[PDB]
């Protein structure tokens, strides 16, 4: 099943866009 | 089963409307907790150059290479 | 077809062609020796790069006898 | 013995597992999923 | 019946060996005399004020060059943008010392392209094919107006115009990235993706077809020899190549019209190019592209390097060596 | 001797190939020219 | 006597150039 | 100074290869004009 | 009906993403090879190796960003994660400049993977491989660059790290140490890449604007049904076109999509074999024959020695921050400077 | 049942909204200059 | 110098006037699709 | 004199004779066809096909 | 000394008019066996 | 163009001839290259 | 680098005596 498919690929990338809209936030 | 019958489905939205609010949260708290810098090893903004050292670290040795990182990451 | 004195000795060894073992035959006995020479690639080139390190062996250029 | 060839072997039985379980579900599936006639 | 409809009847000839065409009246005089100037300034030139400095640069064969040293040089700083032909020079030899040629090649070379521009689209009207072959040849147009036109007029001297050579390509190119920083500039980086862009649907759409050929020929002749010219049977199985690029990504991805396949092929480099050409435009009127230097910083403020600060030490050095005797003020503002 | 090969084949290249093969060659030896002389 | 050789091979490109435009092979249909 | 092998080089690398794809299409032409059988067969 | 059989037939099922036998070595080593760049270039820094910035935690936008190459004291090490410098530690192993080693052999374990599956869909399918030896050509330059290049330097800090600003020093690296772009190998590569480049933009042009009258409509994209057997556009036309506007023209389109198959391709593997030559430093430098003239002559200019004196630049003022391991402290006295710059 | 463009819409303008968070920190934040 | 200069706008004036005088001269008439 | 504000570059006035010449010995052959035509006939196409 | 144009004169002297022998010869065998028909004509 | 010539005719060399004019270059390569080398 | 050039001119003399003797175009009658 193609289950295994997509989320190997979107889950991480849902989960690395978590970060990198984190890091905007983030200054000195 | 057809890809544009799967997203325009309501029991498609319906479990992914938990699952991708609980795994982008879980990305913003893999940062916002100081997190990924302790994994990876990344230096914070406070811990580029430290009091004591103010060069450039680098890594001089073939083999002991674990251990001098052990030395310019403690202070 | 032009019959030699040396073409004599050596025709049993072209006389057969296409005889095959029937099956998988000796298929798993070699992948086995495949198996060991692809391990013993990794050791002997690991060795070489330093990162493979065995006690009283030292890859650096060596006096031999002279 | 030395602490790089004890890791490698550890590494190659590391790298036998890691073939092993996709080798080991794939043939289970394999069984699962044959094809009619 | 007239003397005029019996010229314009040969000039629009199609059954000429070169259509002549009427952009070709303008096209043949100006590209036969860019061509005889530049074998002569090529072979037989001697060296040219470039810097206008009095230091005249050598580049033709009998003045001791090779075909990769060799270039016809660009005109002088003394001169910059002021038009300078043969008869305002008040002699050949302060015309060749002046940078002479750089001129008369380059102005005769782009209205020569521009009407072979025009030329490709004057025969596609004559033969009934729909029109826009000219199009796609106005991006390396866009491109040579670029670098030989647009370029020294921002600049205000055709001295800082492209060398007619190989080795003063490069000096051009890397001249333009000190003081220009190309690199980091996004229309060199969506023509990049143009030509690597293009290189690859080239070699991907070229082994398509000949992976799906039909049989026609015997194992000893030319796999070539199976397409008659002019035949109208279809010379490759194209639901073939579709089902073999439909399993080497997925389905969903691959063009089954044959038509829109060879259109594609037709947007990526044009587009590509169009956007590059554009690129050294702006960066013709110093619109430079990116600047990351000194851009991470510690929260004490001391500057962290990136890889963009050791690009910037590169474009250092090549900015404090071009032309080391030109400046004497520390800002090249040129 | 024996007898002949069935296995004889003939060479072709057209008037086309020619032209290819002249040009592949010169711009060759116009390139790698200034190299050799050094 | 260098210069000679550069010369001679660029003329003699442009040579062969003028030979497949005027002399080419014409293609036929039938 | 130029290595003077290298007029060897260069004057042997156009004509030796340049030469041996002008045989390669004269006998192409003569198999043509072999097969032909009108006044150049003999 | 045996065991092996139950395997073969599963592999080679019509499913969504074709998997095959060769889906083994590319599903894996694709996905670490990807994966791995992604971390890389968000979380691992290049404090340690380079002194750099490289990740996104270090304000890198896309362009500043990279999985950097390990330092030189490692050597050409391969870097393993149980090996003698990391010794199992995944942080530690990171800020070596682990995942470099691990982006660049799982990738290349990533196109051994895809070029092989492009022999196995070519024999189900039927078809000739050529597409399986086309892309050869970027095997050539991943191998020849990514891996052989810095094999044959001084370890594996001389090669590009896998960042878009990071391949972009080494592009001014490759100037200014090894002047790259006098050697005739680039030169014949740049012939196939802008010459291949100029082959797709004819055939796109030409094959849409002699198109056959199919349809009534203005849209021409509509009027073609794929299992037709009639051709789409007219070859005589375009022969005719070409043979007056440029004075030659193909009239074969099987030996046409041939040419467009080796002018890309040889463009890579030309350009391969001189990169070769410069891990080795048989750089082609200097004309001597240039240089011992203008060292006697001191008037004699040409553009070629201008570019000396470009590389002079290159190689002084990155050299003292290229390679902080070397300690290349220069006085602000032997830097070459010009006039007044 | 849902229309297939209200989905592009939506998840469209998501990414603008992702997008345009990425060139806001340029100008804050870490590698801001500032 | 002046005497160079007056032939080239000979030169140039003969072969604009050719391409201005062309296209007036009935040329969008002149297609393969009729006359 | 480059840098004159001077009518198509026409330094002397030998040029124009040269100017009113070529654009004239053209235009005296276009109207050996095209000119001394009905000034006075109509289309309504959009590309007229009249004569030669 | 000698004299480095003797080595242009003497290796295009051999090659050049012995590759042009060589070329009169390759298509006289290739008339003859355009002519007769077996295998090879072509 | 015009007609085909009725002028064309065919160019002979066997191999008896091939190597009396292969010798008789090598034998004046041998001969004269002493007194061009001097 | 003189004498190699005489050295080449003698034994590639000698070739062609030796294809002369033994692949000769062997006469024949009728
Ligand atoms: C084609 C399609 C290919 C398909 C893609 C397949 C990709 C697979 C990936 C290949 C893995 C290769 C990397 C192996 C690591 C490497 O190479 O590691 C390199 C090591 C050599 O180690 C180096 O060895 C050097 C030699 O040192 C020796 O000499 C020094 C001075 O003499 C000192 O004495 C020192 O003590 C002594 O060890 C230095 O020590 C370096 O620091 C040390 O890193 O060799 C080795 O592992 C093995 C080297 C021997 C095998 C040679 C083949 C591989 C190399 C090809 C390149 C040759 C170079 C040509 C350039 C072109
Ligand atoms: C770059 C990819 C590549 C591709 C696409 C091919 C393609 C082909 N090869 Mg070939 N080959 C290659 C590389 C490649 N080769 C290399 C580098 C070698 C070793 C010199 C060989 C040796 C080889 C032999 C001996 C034979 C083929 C054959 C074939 C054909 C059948 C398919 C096959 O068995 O593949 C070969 C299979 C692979 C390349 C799979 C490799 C997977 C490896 C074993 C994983 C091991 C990784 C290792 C554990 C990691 C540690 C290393 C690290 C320390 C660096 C086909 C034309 C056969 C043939 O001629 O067919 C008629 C044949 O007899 N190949
Ligand atoms: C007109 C300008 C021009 C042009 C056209 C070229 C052309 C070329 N240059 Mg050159 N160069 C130039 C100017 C130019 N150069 C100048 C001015 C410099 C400065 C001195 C250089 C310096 C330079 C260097 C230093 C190098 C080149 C190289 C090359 C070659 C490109 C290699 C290639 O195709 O990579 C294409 C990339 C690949 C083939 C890699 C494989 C691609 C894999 C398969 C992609 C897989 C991606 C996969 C889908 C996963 C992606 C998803 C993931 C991101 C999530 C090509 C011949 C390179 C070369 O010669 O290599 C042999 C090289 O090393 N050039
Ligand atoms: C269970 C456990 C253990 C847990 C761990 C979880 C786990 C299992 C994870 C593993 C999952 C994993 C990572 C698997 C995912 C597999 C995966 C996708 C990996 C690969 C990784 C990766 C980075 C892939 C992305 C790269 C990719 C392949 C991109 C494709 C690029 C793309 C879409 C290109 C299209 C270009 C294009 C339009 C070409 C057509 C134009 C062209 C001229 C073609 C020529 C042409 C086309 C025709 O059409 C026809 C007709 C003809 C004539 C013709 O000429
Ligand atoms: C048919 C064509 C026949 C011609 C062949 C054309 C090849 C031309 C290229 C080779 C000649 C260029 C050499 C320079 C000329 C010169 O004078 O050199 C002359 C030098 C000899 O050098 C002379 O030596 C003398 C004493 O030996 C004196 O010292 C002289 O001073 C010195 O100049 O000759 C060579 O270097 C010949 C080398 C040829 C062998 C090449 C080795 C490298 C091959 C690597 C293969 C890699 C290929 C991978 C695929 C790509
Ligand atoms: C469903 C399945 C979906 C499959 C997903 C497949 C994974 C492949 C995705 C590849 C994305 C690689 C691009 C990384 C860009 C990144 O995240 O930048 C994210 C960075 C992060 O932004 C940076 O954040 C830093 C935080 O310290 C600082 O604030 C910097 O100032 C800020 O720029 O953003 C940028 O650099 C801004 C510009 C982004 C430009 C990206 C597009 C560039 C073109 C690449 C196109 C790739 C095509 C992918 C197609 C798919
Ligand atoms: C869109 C792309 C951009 C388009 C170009 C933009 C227009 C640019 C401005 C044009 C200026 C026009 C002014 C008159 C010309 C001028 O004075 O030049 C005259 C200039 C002046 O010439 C110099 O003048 C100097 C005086 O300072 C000296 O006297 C010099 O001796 C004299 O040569 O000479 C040229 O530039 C000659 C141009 C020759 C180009 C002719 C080719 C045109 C053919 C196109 C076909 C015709 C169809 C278009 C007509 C409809
Ligand atoms: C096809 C074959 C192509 C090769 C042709 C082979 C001919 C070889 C013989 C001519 C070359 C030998 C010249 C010596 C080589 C050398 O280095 O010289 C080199 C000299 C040039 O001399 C060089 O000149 C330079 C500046 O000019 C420098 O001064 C050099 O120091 C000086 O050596 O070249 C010649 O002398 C070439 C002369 C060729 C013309 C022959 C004139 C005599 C002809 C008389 C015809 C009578 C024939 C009657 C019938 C019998
Ligand atoms: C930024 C992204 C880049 C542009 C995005 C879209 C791509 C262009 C799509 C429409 C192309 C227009 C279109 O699709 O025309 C396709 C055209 C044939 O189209 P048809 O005649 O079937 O119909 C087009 C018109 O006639 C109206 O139907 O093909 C060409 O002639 C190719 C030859 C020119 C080859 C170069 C073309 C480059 C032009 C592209 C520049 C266009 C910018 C304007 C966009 C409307
Ligand atoms: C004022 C404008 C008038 C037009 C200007 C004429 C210039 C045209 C150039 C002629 C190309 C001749 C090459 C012969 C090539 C040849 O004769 O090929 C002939 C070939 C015809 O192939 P066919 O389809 O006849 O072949 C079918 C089979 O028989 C294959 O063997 O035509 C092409 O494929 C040429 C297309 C690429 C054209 C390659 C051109 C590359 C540019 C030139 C690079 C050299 C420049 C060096 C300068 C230093
Ligand atoms: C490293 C490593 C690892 C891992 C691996 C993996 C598992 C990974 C994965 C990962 C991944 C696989 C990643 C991904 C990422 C992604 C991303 C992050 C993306 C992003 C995107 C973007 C940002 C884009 C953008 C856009 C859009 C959205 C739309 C429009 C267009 C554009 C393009 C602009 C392991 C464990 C083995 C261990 C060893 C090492
Ligand atoms: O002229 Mn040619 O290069 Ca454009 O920047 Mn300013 O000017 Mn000169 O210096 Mn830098
Ligand atoms: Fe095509």
């Amino acid at each position: 099943f193609r289950w295994l498919a997509i989320h190997g690929l979107a889950i991480p990338t849902v989960f690395f866009l978590g970060g990198i809209t984190a890091m905007q936030f983030i200054q000195r | 089963r057809p890809f544009s019958d799967i997203i325009t489905s309501v029991r498609y939205w319906i479990i992914h409307s938990i699952t991708i609010p609980s795994l982008f949260v879980s990305g913003w708290l893999f940062i916002s907790t100081g997190l990924a810098y302790d994994v990876f090893g990344t230096p914070r903004p406070n811990e580029y150059f430290t009091q004591d050292r103010q060069q450039v670290p680098l890594v001089n040795d073939r083999f002991s290479a674990k251990q001098e990182l052990e030395d310019l990451t403690k202070g | 077809a032009l019959r030699t004195r040396l073409g004599e000795i050596l025709r049993p060894l072209n006389a057969e062609y296409g005889k095959v073992a029937p099956g998988w035959g000796t298929t798993p006995i070699m992948g086995i020796v495949m198996l060991a020479f692809l391990i013993f690639l990794v050791i002997i080139l690991q060795i070489y790069n330093s990162s493979l390190i065995i006690e009283n062996v030292d890859v650096d250029w060596a006096n031999g006898i002279v | 013995m030395t602490a790089s060839l004890s890791n490698f072997i550890a590494s190659l039985i590391a790298g036998g597992v890691v073939v092993g379980v996709i080798a080991i579900a794939l043939i289970v599936i394999s069984k699962s999923d044959r094809i009619l006639r | 019946v007239s003397l005029w409809e019996r010229f314009c009847a040969w000039i629009t000839s199609t059954e000429n060996r070169l259509y002549i065409g009427w952009f070709g009246c303008l096209m043949f005089p100006t590209l036969l005399t860019a061509t005889s100037c530049f074998i002569i300034a090529f072979i037989a030139a001697p060296p040219v004020d470039i810097d206008g400095i009095r230091e005249p640069v050598a580049g033709s064969l009998l003045y001791g060059n090779n075909i990769i040293s060799g270039a016809v040089v660009p005109s002088s700083n003394a001169i910059g943008m002021h038009f300078y032909p043969i008869w305002e020079a008040a002699s050949i030899d302060e015309w060749l010392y002046n940078g002479g040629p750089y001129q008369l090649i380059v102005l005769h070379f782009l209205l020569g392209v521009s009407a072979y521009m025009g030329r490709e689209w004057e025969l596609s009207y004559r033969l009934g094919m729909r029109p826009w072959i000219f199009v796609a040849f106005s991006a390396p147009v866009a491109a040579a107006s670029a670098v030989f036109l647009v370029y020294p007029i921002g600049q205000g001297s055709f001295s800082d115009g492209m060398p007619l050579g190989i080795s003063g390509t490069f000096n051009f190119m890397l001249v333009f990235q000190a003081e220009h920083n190309i690199l980091m500039h996004p229309f060199h980086m969506a023509g990049v993706a143009g030509v690597f862009g293009g290189s690859l649907f080239s070699a991907m759409h070229g082994s398509l077809v000949t992976s799906s050929l039909i049989r026609e020929t015997t194992e000893n002749e030319s796999t070539n020899y199976g397409y008659k010219f002019g035949q109208e049977e279809e010379t490759y199985n194209i639901v073939a190549a579709h089902g073999y690029f439909g399993r080497l990504i997925f389905q969903y991805a691959s063009f089954n019209n044959s038509r829109a396949l060879h259109f594609f092929l037709a947007l990526w480099p044009v587009v590509g190019i169009w956007i590059t050409s554009m690129g050294i435009s702006t960066m013709a009127f110093n619109l430079n592209g990116f600047n990351f230097n000194q851009s991470v910083v510690d929260s004490q403020g001391r500057v962290i390097n990136t890889w963009a600060d050791i690009l910037n030490r590169a474009n250092l050095g090549i900015e404090v060596m071009h032309e080391r005797n030109a400046h004497n003020f520390p800002l090249d503002l040129a | 001797m024996t007898g002949p090969n069935p296995n004889k084949q003939a060479v072709e290249l057209n008037r086309t190939s020619l032209y290819w093969g002249l040009l592949l060659i010169f711009v060759l030896a116009v390139l790698f020219s200034s190299y050799f002389f050094n | 006597m260098e210069a000679l050789v550069y010369t001679f091979l660029l003329i003699g490109t442009l040579m062969v150039i003028f030979f497949a435009v005027f002399f080419r092979e014409t293609p036929r249909i039938l | 100074e130029v290595q003077f092998g290298a007029y060897l080089a260069v004057l042997l690398g156009t004509f030796l290869p340049a030469l041996f794809l002008v045989n390669l299409f004269i006998q192409t032409e003569a198999r043509k004009a072999g097969k032909a059988g009108g006044q150049d067969s003999d | 009906r045996g065991l092996f059989d139950l395997v073969d037939d599963w592999l080679k099922k019509d499913r969504f993403v074709f998997v095959g036998w060769s889906g083994l070595l590319l599903f894996p080593t694709a996905y670490l090879a990807a994966g791995g760049w992604m971390t890389g270039t968000t979380f691992v820094t290049s404090w340690y190796t380079h002194g750099l910035a490289s990740s996104y935690l270090e304000g890198c936008n896309f362009l500043t960003a990279a999985v950097s190459t390990p330092a030189n004291s490692v050597g050409h090490s391969l870097l393993l994660l149980w090996g003698p410098e990391a010794q199992g530690d995944f942080t530690r192993w990171c800020q070596i400049g682990g995942l470099w080693t691990f982006v660049a052999l799982h990738g290349a374990f990533g196109l051994i993977g895809f070029c092989l599956r492009q022999f196995e869909i070519a024999r189900l399918v039927g078809i000739r491989p050529y597409n399986a030896i086309a892309f050869s050509g970027p095997i050539a330059v991943f191998v020849s660059v990514f891996l052989l290049y810095p094999l044959g330097q001084a370890s594996w800090f001389f090669a590009p790290s896998f960042g878009v600003a990071a391949i972009f020093r080494f592009l001014l690296f490759l100037q200014g140490f090894h002047n790259w772009t006098l050697n005739p190998f680039h030169m014949m590569g740049v012939a196939g890449i802008l010459g291949g480049a100029l082959l797709c933009a004819i055939h796109g042009a030409t094959v849409e604007n002699t198109l056959f009258e199919d349809g009534d409509a203005a849209n021409t994209f509509r009027a073609f049904t794929p299992t037709q057997s009639e051709e789409t556009y007219s070859m005589v036309t375009a022969n005719r076109f070409w043979s007056q506007i440029f004075g030659v023209a193909f009239s074969n389109k099987r030996w046409l999509h041939f040419f467009m198959l080796f002018v890309p391709v040889t463009g890579l593997w030309t350009s391969s074999i001189g990169i070769v030559g410069l891990a080795l430093n048989l750089r082609a430098y200097d004309f001597v024959s240039q240089e011992l003239r203008a060292a006697e002559d001191p008037e004699f200019e040409t553009f070629y020695t201008k570019n000396h004196l470009l590389d002079e630049g290159i190689r002084a003022w990155m050299a003292a921050q290229d390679q902080p391991h070397e300690n290349f402290v220069f006085p602000e006295e032997v830097l070459p400077r010009g006039n007044a710059l | 049942r849902i229309p297939l463009w209200l989905v592009g819409l939506v998840g469209g303008l998501a990414v603008i909204t992702m997008l345009s968070l990425f060139f806001y920190g340029s100008y804050s934040g870490l590698g801001s200059s500032l | 110098m002046l005497t160079l200069k007056i032939l080239v706008y000979t030169t140039v004036i003969f072969f604009v006037s050719l391409f201005i005088f062309g296209f007036l001269s009935s040329d969008p008439s002149r297609n393969p699709n009729r006359k | 004199t480059e840098g004159t504000n001077e009518w198509f570059g026409v330094d002397d006035l030998r040029l124009l004779a040269v100017l009113f010449l070529g654009h004239w010995a053209i235009l005296s052959l276009w109207l050996g066809s095209y000119g001394d035509s009905n000034e006075d006939e109509d289309f309504f196409g959009e590309i007229d096909y009249s004569a030669r």
